[PDB]
RNA sequence: CGCAGGUCGCAGUGGCAAGGGGGACCUGACUGUUUAACAAAAACAUAGGUCCCCGCGAGCCCGUAAGGGUGUGUACGGGGGC
RNA sequence: CCGGUCCUAAGGCGGGGCCUAAUAGGCACCCGCCGAAAGGGAAACGGGUUAAUAUUCCCGUGCCGCGGGGGUAGGUUCUGC
């Protein structure tokens, strides 16, 4: 399920150091961190750029925003997002009500 | 002088003189070009290599000149026109 | 072509009546053509040099510049010598 | 030092020259007007070179063969 | 259609950016002819890309191929001479890189 | 000598001080911000625990705030009592509705904000006592406190959450973080010392120390300092 | 009303201009009957389309999805900020105005 | 970079340059640090774990005091043990 | 026209103030200044010369800053093309 490794993929740079549990934690976080995400603005499946921890950038639409340390949106952060970017869902709700 | 040349702040240029010798001239690096105040990209018409300060540069013939790019100026003008 | 900005500046200055600027722009256009052609010939990029020299011939016809024809003749003499050496060696 | 290509432009500087130096070659002559600020050089055909030296000596500019 | 003869527009690009003018002719889908008179606002009569002009709400009544003094009497009929002399002032501090991506 | 490391820390040596020249400025509310503002930048700050947003108010005043999660460049935020309780908005605690997640809470109006300032943290607006101009809020520790209703807070939660879940896998990574923070890195255990240098230092089989009272003087007040209890039994009694 | 299927019918049968730039030019110079803008359209494009459509007197419908799902409903494999219905050939797309 | 043929020596990475290898136990996870001048280690540190004092006018520490450090900080935090 | 000289960094000093039995002791405060011959930062290169200096002397060809004169484009209610 990785390019050349079985289970230790992004953590393969660590070799046999630091312990299986530590490397597993790192792999679990990094597979989400370095995967593809839906941009909160343009909704594109893109590899967002993490400029620092908590600072994310979409290369498609140029949306720069604040998110999680290693993932663009945390579980709590999804529920308390700004209402400006949830315009599509509001339109869907009004369409389902009126139709 | 000598530690100032051991530092990499100047360019080490090797040149052959008309006397047949090879010498190293220590020349300044170019100054950075002006950037847009919103996007930070270099401004067109002002991105020529400049090696010292005090050289007057001619801005493009537009309102706000070498301060903002044409994109920012046009969009701001549209917003102000509507507003 | 390469010195079209110089041609446009020459005609714009002449239309505006700036004779001094028109002379300066004519000098700049000649400098553009001759310098670029000479650098091409010194690097032995003869095809680009020949294209530049044909353009310079057209420009000298259009603007009545004798110095352009003289320098083009010198460059074409050099091009002929280079091609003769290439043919002899090959 | 600066280089000029048009004789009409070059004459404006050469007429005010402190000296006009002449260097000759098989195909062309370098004429160098030495002013206070710059040395203006133009390469001309030999016949035009002779005409320009004649005109400069008429205007009483010093001419020297270098 | 919005970009039409007798429409007051503001040039956004070029040297004359921010200056008001009056559309007097239509060339094609890409170009129209504007002359908000050069003595009045500073926009000399010439063609312009429609992407480089921003139409305003205001519009005046004139015929196609109208002249500069025709546009002048139309603007003075509408009372728009000072509005034509005014130049639009952008607010550069508001714009962020999202607006010009 | 004989003075211990915790006693040497208070002198203010360079190895114990914070390099705040590496940061652009304090992240505090200016005293008199009001109206609408524009989020112009989201930046990383060395040694801090969250990304920092730079807000440019409509009247030209610019200030640094901690970025709410989901805040984006070019956003329009509202400041003042009339501001709606949307994310990124700076509102009085008295106006903020109950159950709202805020951050950078001010204990008194005008101090700049004190609580819920780390990445992923937040305070919960529990209640409002308007007759004493107080707001009951739950802090990140779970403690319930009263704050000035005229104070200001930001709606949302602090961005950068989950930063500490990922391990600091090498000592070098913690070294590089410590160089931006104020920590002295690394630390020697007390019992690895000699008796002149630590109360725990000394014997052939070195041992830690039992808790010291709350009245213990400096140099003696190391280890457990007036602890209610210790260990799993203490955690159980706490819960 | 199936917005997606009606937009397919309008594409195949009538005249539907696709793209934000083409929609803006059709609004400025042509006379489209309807404009459809994606719900997640950016602030500048949304206000540009609203201002131009208000000037030209052309109604705007806000599609209840994003640019991607608007393009999917149109059966284009790309995204669509906005489209202009300038001829509803066999579609009922103009009933979305009310 | 390869193929075919011929040919010399004791010796063809011919000098120079240039890993001996393997099995098992104890021990410290590892990289790192240490008694300048008899100890380099199994000692220290380490990431990881856990406990305690603390909501900030805090906790801890320095100063005779004025005052100061942690702090341009705020529990995903500061300090203190193992 | 090569460096210092100028600028600020980490930081430091002085005066006022506050503290102190007191000072030549302390410094959070206010004001000023110092703080880099490797950071930022105006402008010079080639050749020749001496027993010994050489981007410094001489020859040639230039550059920078400040100031002035003439010509010019431009201006002279208003705006350059
Ligand atoms: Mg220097
Ligand atoms: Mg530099
Ligand atoms: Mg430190
Ligand atoms: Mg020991
Ligand atoms: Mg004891
Ligand atoms: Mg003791
Ligand atoms: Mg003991
Ligand atoms: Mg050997
Ligand atoms: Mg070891
Ligand atoms: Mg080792
Ligand atoms: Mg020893
Ligand atoms: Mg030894
Ligand atoms: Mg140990
Ligand atoms: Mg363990
Ligand atoms: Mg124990
Ligand atoms: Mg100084
Ligand atoms: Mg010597
Ligand atoms: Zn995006």
């Amino acid at each position: 399920p990785f390019s050349h490794t079985k289970i230790v993929g992004p953590a393969g740079r660590y070799g046999a150091r630091y312990g299986m549990g530590i490397r597993r934690k790192v792999t679990t976080i990094e597979v989400k961190q370095r995967g593809k995400h839906r941009c909160p603005s343009c909704r594109s499946l893109v590899r967002l750029e993490r400029l620092a921890f908590g600072i994310w950038h979409c290369p498609k639409c140029g949306h720069t925003f604040a998110g999680g340390a290693y993932v663009p949106q945390t579980i709590l952060g999804k529920t308390i997002a700004p209402e400006e970017l949830k315009g599509v869902e509001a339109e869907k709700a009004k369409w389902k009500e009126a139709a | 002088p000598r530690p100032a040349y051991r530092s990499r702040s100047l360019r080490r240029v090797k040149v052959k003189t008309p006397g047949g010798r090879t010498v190293v001239h220590y020349e300044k690096r170019a100054k950075g070009v002006p950037k847009c105040a919103v996007t930070g990209q270099p401004l067109g018409g002002m991105n020529s290599k400049v090696y010292r300060f005090g050289i007057s540069t001619r801005a493009p013939s537009r309102p706000y000149g070498g301060v903002v790019s044409h994109k920012v100026l046009a969009r701001a003008i549209r917003y102000a026109v509507r507003r | 072509p390469l010195c079209s900005k110089w041609e446009s500046l020459i005609t714009w200055a002449e239309k505006g009546g700036n004779s001094y600027k028109a002379l300066e722009f004519r000098e700049k256009l000649v400098e553009c053509i001759v310098y670029t052609a000479t650098e091409k010939v010194k690097k032995k990029k003869l095809d680009e040099a020949e294209e530049l020299l044909k353009y310079g011939k057209e420009v000298a016809k259009k603007f009545n510049i004798e110095e352009l024809n003289f320098h083009i003749a010198l460059l074409e003499k050099e091009i002929s010598k280079i091609r003769q050496r290439r043919a002899q060696a090959q | 030092p600066k280089e000029i290509f048009l004789v009409e432009l070059w004459k404006k500087y050469g007429e005010k020259a402190q000296v006009v130096r002449v260097k000759r070659y098989e195909d062309f002559v370098k004429l160098k007007a030495r002013l206070s600020g710059y040395l203006y050089t133009i390469r001309v055909p030999p016949d035009k070179a002779e005409q320009l030296i004649s005109e400069l000596k008429a205007k009483n500019v010093k001419v020297e063969e270098v | 259609k919005v970009i039409d003869v007798g429409r007051v527009v503001v040039k956004v690009l070029g040297r004359e950016a921010g200056r008001k003018a009056v559309v007097v002719d239509i060339v094609d889908e890409n170009y129209v002819v504007i002359t908000g008179p050069k003595s009045l606002s500073g926009v000399r009569r010439r063609r312009v890309n429609i992407n480089h002009i921003e139409p305003t709400d205001k519009k005046i009544e004139i015929k196609k191929g109208a002249s500069d003094e025709e546009v002048l009497k139309a603007l003075e009929a509408a009372g728009l001479v000072e509005y034509m002399k005014e130049r639009v002032k952008p607010k550069l501090f508001e714009i962020t890189p999202a607006d010009v991506k | 000598g004989k003075r211990i490391l915790v006693q040497r820390r208070g002198r203010g040596g360079s190895q114990f001080r914070s390099p705040s020249w590496k940061r652009d400025g304090p992240v505090r509310y200016p005293p008199n911000i009001s109206g609408r503002g524009i989020v112009v930048e989201i930046l990383h700050e060395p040694g801090l625990n969250a990304p920092v947003a730079k807000i440019r108010m409509e009247n030209g005043v610019e200030f640094f705030n901690y970025a709410a999660e989901g805040l984006y460049v070019g956003q329009v935020i509202q400041v003042g009592p009339d501001a709606p309780p949307a994310v990124g908005n700076v509102l009085p605690l008295g106006k903020i509705p109950e159950g709202t997640m805020v951050f950078n809470v001010e204990k008194r109006f005008g101090d700049g904000g004190k609580f819920a300032r780390s990445g992923g943290t937040y305070a919960l607006v529990i209640g409002q006592r308007p007759e004493e101009n107080k707001t009951i809020v739950r802090l990140p520790s779970g403690r319930v406190i009263e704050v000035d209703a005229r104070g200001r807070a930001t709606i949302g939660i602090v961005a950068g959450g989950g930063r500490v879940e990922k391990p600091f896998v090498k000592a070098g990574k913690k070294y590089h973080r410590a160089r931006a923070k104020s920590w002295k890195y690394p630390t020697v255990r007390g019992k690895a010392m000699s008796p002149y240098a630590h109360p725990h230092g000394g014997g052939s089989h070195q041992k830690g120390g039992t808790p010291v009272p709350k009245t213990a003087p400096p140099g003696q007040k190391v280890g457990f300092i007036g602890s209610r209890c210790t260990g799993r039994g203490c955690v159980r009694a706490r819960a | 009303i199936d917005i997606g299927r009606e937009l397919q019918v309008a594409i195949n049968t009538g005249k539907v201009i696709i793209g934000l730039r083409e929609t803006k030019k059709s609004l400025l110079t042509g006379a489209p009957k309807l404009v459809i803008i994606a719900a997640n359209a950016p602030r500048w494009a949304r206000e540009d389309i609203e201002y131009y459509a208000k000037l030209a007197g052309v109604p705007i419908f806000t599609f209840p999805g994003s640019s991607i799902e608007l393009g999917a409903a149109a059966k284009r494999p790309h995204k669509i900020m906005a489209l202009a219905v300038v001829d509803p050939g066999q579609s009922e797309i103009l009933k979305l105005v009310e």
